[PDB]
């Protein structure tokens, strides 16, 4: 039931991210005669390691954004930036009750970038902050 | 101002992508025989259960003619034929002059011509010492000098190369999957029209096998949908796009090569042989296929019914046979046997709406229609062959300049060899998945 | 002394963990390396080992983060035995066992044992964001 | 801005490492335009790009399980129990701090990086099993 | 809960069996100096100049040398690397051409007559309108009668030959295998350990001892030497379709020569393309052979047939027989030395019923080295004269099986299959993959 | 009383090896094909405030991989097309004898080549060039790497006209930029720039006279890895360019022979009018001018109160004694002994055409320049030369040059000499006033 969503709202789709996450790296692994035959393609073999290193690159490219706005760790990540209102004019009951996730992010693609710069920022003054306190 | 954002990891999101697709097979066409393109590459096979998931709700657009499985499925098959070639015989010492005659013995009158007996001075397997054998090679080959000297047809153009005697190019089905990050989703829509959105999706690892028939004009041994014909373009309206007609039901056509044939082995350098055409055992008759005028009328009217819903309920609708150029697009394009036949379909399009014979012909030295400047010699088969096939779709085109809209005229045509594979991928769309997002909550640290 | 403990006891082994840890990564540090651009087929070879070492820690990087126990080596977590897996006392578990012994012993129960791991995670996470709404 | 901050106040630079940080692991930005089916042929280049792109990720992943073992994780400015050996560096806090850039602070250090990375791991292990007897209560 | 609750451990140290893909790797130095040996340029990653063992107290590990993984590995390094070497190097297909021979009559001593011959050819040159007329020396197993005074080369029917590349050597050099991160390479250190079964002095390695990739049949040369006594090993012992592989505790040298003297001539057959044809011999014609102490030998066998009963029964006649019939390549004792190869008769090794030995050898030039069928190596002839020196450490044996009763049992040479050339240094091996993930109860929860 | 901190993120740096790539209507050409992947059109440069840095461009392995790149670039160009083998027959020359400004210079060759079939010929002729043209033990004439190399046709559609290209840094590394005025290949400097790639470099191939570089800003500056070393080489740059004019005069013709199935091979035809040498002009005021500011800076190197000769090259193959000059497609052959005589206290320089090239970038192949029809001209610019001493003698009242060169890696050396690799090591450590 990998894509057993995606005809669900926001709030039900919540409770399958395990199974999302778990696509990568173990759908990888679980790939394992002639594949020895194979080996003697040289063009194709090329392209097989460039989509194997490419899928590995872009994982770590999202895990590092989750550290740098530290959500590393988590699957659900509150965090200290506010929500805009022309962000997205809608209220909790009617995006988590009916809105598909597909829907959602095709309505707020524009703001992607704002917000993520938004999440860097928090967490740099956040941890400046923190350690300044540690020191008495 | 107590809304804030959460950001969430795992959300079930997809965009479209183009990717590299892998190849899979069932297994059994690499236990049991091998030798044949398709198992040897197609080396993972794929899971016993591929199960598919609905997915409730989802509506998703689709667009066959911009679908990159297909073209993805044409550059494999290019690189998996050169590669099957690539260790092969190189006919290089076959360029001479040839000495030919007419044959002549126990041929009916519509093979006369047909074939000719050639001799020529061919090396040993010593480089100092020459051997004078021959063989038949049929007419289309073989081009005059200058009346018995003969070239073959590729010596002035390009390389000719001998495919491997062990190895088959039998369509054995085979199937496309993603990779982890991917998925290919699918419309289940009856009556699909190739683009726009669909209602009834399900994603899958993998595509139905597909086999990788090569024909022109008419399809063969692919879907037949399930409820009615379809008709399908990119334009409809542009008469320069062809149109991908879809039965609901088959045609059955039997084709035959009705010659005793043997073969001989000529030695021709160290470790390597050239395979001849030898003697033709019995009499000479010419190739041909039947079509079933019972089924074909009955398809016709068929197309026709549908057809007209574009064109309109009092327009005159008259099919027509191909125009000029090269046999690979003129006539119907046939790899069956391991032989090439070139059959002539005009038989099949005579009518004006408001068994048939169709004969062939027989050709060796082949310039796969995927490329010009390289040949394929393909080896002679002994004794005769037979092939029964399902016709499941045709590609016609029209006439544009027409003199005037009350009537309309359809052809066979196309011939580009991505038709024969959009028609099978026309239902598939690769997306790659997209686990972050962010919503409004009520939550702080 | 990279497999050193693997006769000691479970809980004797538990103090080389991160001997064993760093050797993913450490290992991995491995006229010559131009010649051998010519050797195709051990070019793609060694590069598909490479590729495949990174793959695999990896996944299970991703699962340590899934269960909640990034960056440690040690956790504790809610999911309690089910004296079924392992009908057995501390004292015959942590002693008198290697951990080679014991991966046999329960190896029946390795996917039950994950499923039940990440279930209570998620589970975990879903009621902090609520807490956070008070 | 990559190294903009090479040349400034140690102090200072530390506003900038999720500038550097985050260009380590540069991603896919780098496009793809149409050739590349072009470049696939040149079998040796295809070697050497890919032998590249694999050793950037084994050296980012290797610096993150450092920072995993030592208990920094997630972290950019971490702080540990390990007290400072005053021979790694005869000078006080506000002569490191200042008057000097992270260039020349590394040859300061030179040779004892070893060392320091040998005590990160020992102190974190311990610290680990402490936090296990304690949630036994 | 009962108080125990599911702790997550990452770095257990816990390995499973695997196949996973090794490395070449070598000492270095000797390399550095032998820039042309086959296995040295392409074996680069230097070894740890200090290599590490690491005993593992109270592990008990299965071991099983017929099933083991890296051999399949050596084997296909092997014959890749043997491709490559060639593969750059001028094809000699110019050359299979009608040649026209007599017999070499001079100064030819009795075992000699009829086994060189003088051929004439005419050949291409630099210029595509002109032939030279040159003639070179072969042995009579490389060239076949045309059916009174025409012969080919034996290779003209079936494929085209490649010339070995007049400046690479095959020596044997050590190599080592070593493991990728992750995994991990257990040595059985027993005595005595027989092939199968479990192991208790098992040490973890990152790299094999160095194993020199001596290829040869029959009598298995330069290989690693049993320490306390003769072990006998095969998968099954009582089937006598396998082989048996005896390891010896004791050495036995083996001196080989090829005692004419040989010159050799270099003929530019195309653009830039040399062909080395054997000359005339300087002195004497006289048979290639190699000495064994009879003593030795005599006792050697003793040795092993005492070990060897102990499967057959004590009351039982053990027999030794010459080789059956098949090519060359597996009738005798083919190797490779100084880049010439001999096929060596070793019917007088093996003659004997239980309750200076001088071995005449054949040389050939054109070699169907057993990588596989379908292709040939022409070796160029080696100037001067050449001497071998090398050890015996064990023997490659089957039973005949074919009719027989509780009488006596029979063993004569066999083998040709060169990855039991392989097994007998790679039978202490094995390869296991890490698992650093466990869990297991205990009284703390979060 | 202070503890320690583990930061990531530190923007320190160390010397590294490491594999940069090349980034680049013209769908033929060698430089834009093989090197297709575009940057930002504006790089971004770093000024480093406060940071001095070591240069040696003499140990600069950006030096060697550009070398290594263009070899393997040139290879595979050449990869796909026809092998020349079947024109290694016996020549039947004359000596071109009509409308020669007075000779001999290219022969009139006939020879028997096969046609399309294994069993037919046919007799052909074509122009060469003398100096690919070897006599048989005096009509009868072989080609001139007949007994050494396979000859291949260079592919007639192929241009390698230099479009500059630009060396980039992997992610995790970085290209420091040395601005200093009169920088010299070593030492420190302290502008120390910071570059994604490298600024666009022309692949120019000649010896002795380096074409189309850059002018070093402001001064003649004279770098060498020695000096005192007479075995090692000058390279000179100027300050201003200096402009030559070239040209080949002979209206050539085009014939294509089919060669064998599918091939062809492009033959010299008959020339159309006046047969005339091949020849270049170099403004003589300014390179008297450019002479003296090089012996200025040269002299003050070898003592104020000196004497600089000049002289002409001296033995070894054309390669290294002539001009070695690509362009249009042919390859020149100019004799600078004209520009090189002269002691210190238009010039019209014959040039030679070959056809035959053992590009030296090794011995053992070699690649034929098909003829190229009409007329050619090329202008370019002198930027710098190449020249070494000549040593041996103890008068060391007078200094003699003379023009050298030959190994391509100095040509590449005087580009990249103002830049460095450098890898980054982000993780350090310093104390501070705080524990966990
Ligand atoms: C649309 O779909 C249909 C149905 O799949 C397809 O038609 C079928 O095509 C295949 C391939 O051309 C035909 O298979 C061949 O059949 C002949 C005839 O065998 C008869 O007798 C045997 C007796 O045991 C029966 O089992 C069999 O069913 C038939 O009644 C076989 O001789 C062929 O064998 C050769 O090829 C095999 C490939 O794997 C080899 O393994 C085998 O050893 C044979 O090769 C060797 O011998 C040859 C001499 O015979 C020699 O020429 C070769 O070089 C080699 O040495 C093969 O099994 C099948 O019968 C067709 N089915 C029908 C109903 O006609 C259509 O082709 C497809 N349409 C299109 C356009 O693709
Ligand atoms: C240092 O840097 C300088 C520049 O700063 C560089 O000089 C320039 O070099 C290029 C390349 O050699 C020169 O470009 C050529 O110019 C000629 C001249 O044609 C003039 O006259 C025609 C009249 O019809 C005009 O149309 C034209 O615009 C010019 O005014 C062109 O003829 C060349 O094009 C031919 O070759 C191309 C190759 O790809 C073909 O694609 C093209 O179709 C042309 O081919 C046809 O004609 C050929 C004969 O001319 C014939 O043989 C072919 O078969 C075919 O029929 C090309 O554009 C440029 O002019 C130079 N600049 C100056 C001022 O001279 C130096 O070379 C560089 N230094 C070094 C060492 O490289
Ligand atoms: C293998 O088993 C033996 C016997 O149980 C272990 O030996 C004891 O180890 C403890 C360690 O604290 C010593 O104090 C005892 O004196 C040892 N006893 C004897 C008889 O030597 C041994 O440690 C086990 N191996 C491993 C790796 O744990
Ligand atoms: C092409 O080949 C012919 C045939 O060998 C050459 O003509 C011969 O030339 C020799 C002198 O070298 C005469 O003795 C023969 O009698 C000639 N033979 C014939 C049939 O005429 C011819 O010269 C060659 N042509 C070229 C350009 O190489
Ligand atoms: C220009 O190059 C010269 C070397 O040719 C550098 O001079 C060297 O300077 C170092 C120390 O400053 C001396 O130890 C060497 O002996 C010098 N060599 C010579 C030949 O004099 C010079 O430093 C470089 N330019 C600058 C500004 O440093
Ligand atoms: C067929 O060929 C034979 C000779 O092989 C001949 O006798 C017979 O008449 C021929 N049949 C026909 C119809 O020509
Ligand atoms: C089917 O394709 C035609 C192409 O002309 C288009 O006009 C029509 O709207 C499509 N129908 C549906 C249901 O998408
Ligand atoms: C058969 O052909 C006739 C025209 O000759 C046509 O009127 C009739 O409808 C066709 N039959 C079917 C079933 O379409
Ligand atoms: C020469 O050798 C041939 C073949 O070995 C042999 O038959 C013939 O008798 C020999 N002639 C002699 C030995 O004089
Ligand atoms: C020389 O010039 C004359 C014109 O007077 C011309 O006819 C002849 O062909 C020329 N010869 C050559 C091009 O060498
Ligand atoms: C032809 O050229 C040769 C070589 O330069 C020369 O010796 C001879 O005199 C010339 N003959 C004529 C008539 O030009």
């Amino acid at each position: 039931g990998f894509l057993g969503a995606a005809g669900s709202t926001m709030g039900a789709a919540s409770m399958t991210l395990t199974v999302q996450a778990r696509n990568l790296l173990s759908g990888i692994v679980q790939q394992q005669e002639c594949q020895q035959h194979l080996l003697k393609l040289t063009v194709w073999g090329i392209k097989q390691l460039q989509a194997r290193v490419l899928a590995v690159e872009r994982y770590l490219r999202d895990q590092q954004l989750l550290g740098i706005w530290g959500c590393s760790g988590k699957l659900i990540c509150c965090t200290n930036v506010p929500w805009n209102s022309t962000w997205s004019n809608r209220n909790l009951s009617e995006i988590w009750d009916n809105m598909t996730w597909l829907q959602w992010d095709k309505e707020i693609s524009n703001y992607t970038q704002i917000i993520y710069g938004l999440l860097e920022e928090s967490q740099n003054q956040q941890e400046k902050n923190e350690q300044d306190l540690l020191a008495l | 101002e107590n809304l804030w954002v959460t950001v969430y990891y795992g959300v079930p999101v997809w965009k479209d992508a183009e990717t590299t697709l892998f190849c899979a097979s069932d297994a059994k066409a690499y236990e049991t025989k091998k030798h044949n393109v398709w198992a040897t590459h197609c080396c993972v096979p794929t899971d016993p259960n591929p199960q598919e998931i609905h997915l409730e709700n989802v509506t998703e657009e689709f667009n066959m003619w911009k679908n990159n499985m297909v073209e993805q499925m044409h550059t494999d098959i290019i690189s998996l034929w050169d590669q099957s070639l690539k260790p092969c015989v190189k006919l290089t010492p076959l360029c001479v002059t040839l000495q030919c005659t007419n044959v002549t013995n126990n041929i009916t009158d519509d093979m006369r011509g047909e074939l000719k007996n050639c001799s020529f001075n061919m090396t040993t397997e010593l480089r100092d010492k020459k051997q004078k054998v021959y063989s038949l090679f049929y007419r289309l080959d073989v081009v005059q000098i200058n009346n018995k000297e003969y070239r073959l047809i590729n010596c002035n153009t390009s390389a000719i190369t001998q495919a491997c005697p062990k190895v088959s190019f039998e369509p054995i089905p085979i199937h496309y999957c993603a990779p982890a990050g991917f998925a290919i989703l699918k419309c289940k829509d009856k009556k699909f029209n190739g683009t726009g959105p669909c209602t009834n999706v399900s994603t899958v690892q993998c595509t139905h096998g597909i086999k990788p028939v090569v024909s022109t004009q008419l399809l063969l041994n692919g879907s037949l949908a399930e409820e009615e014909v379809i008709i399908r373009s990119e334009n409809i309206t542009n008469n320069a796009k062809n149109i991908l007609v879809q039965l609901n039901e088959s045609v059955q056509i039997n084709c035959t090569r009705p010659n005793n044939n043997t073969r001989k082995s000529i030695r021709i350098g160290p470790g390597q042989w050239f395979y001849a055409t030898g003697d033709i055992i019995g009499d000479i008759r010419q190739a041909h296929c039947n079509v079933s005028k019972a089924t074909w009328n009955e398809t016709l009217g068929k197309v026709v019914k549908q057809l007209r819903k574009h064109f309109g309920n009092n327009t005159i609708i008259r099919f027509a046979n191909s125009s000029g150029g090269d046999l690979e697009v003129t006539t119907h394009s046939f790899n069956c046997g391991g032989e090439f036949f070139y059959c002539n379909t005009s038989g099949l399009f005579n009518s004006t709406w408001i068994s048939i014979t169709l004969p062939c012909r027989i050709k060796q030295i082949i310039n796969m229609w995927q490329r010009i400047g390289q040949a394929m010699y393909a080896p002679p088969i002994q004794g005769v062959i037979r092939c029964v096939s399902n016709i499941t779709g045709l590609i016609l085109t029209r006439d544009g300049g027409s003199t005037n809209s009350t009537t309309e005229t359809f052809r066979p045509g196309g011939g580009d060899m991505r038709d024969n594979w959009r028609s099978e991928l026309y239902k598939y769309k690769v997306v790659k998945i997209e686990p972050l997002g962010v919503a409004p909550t009520r939550c702080k640290r």
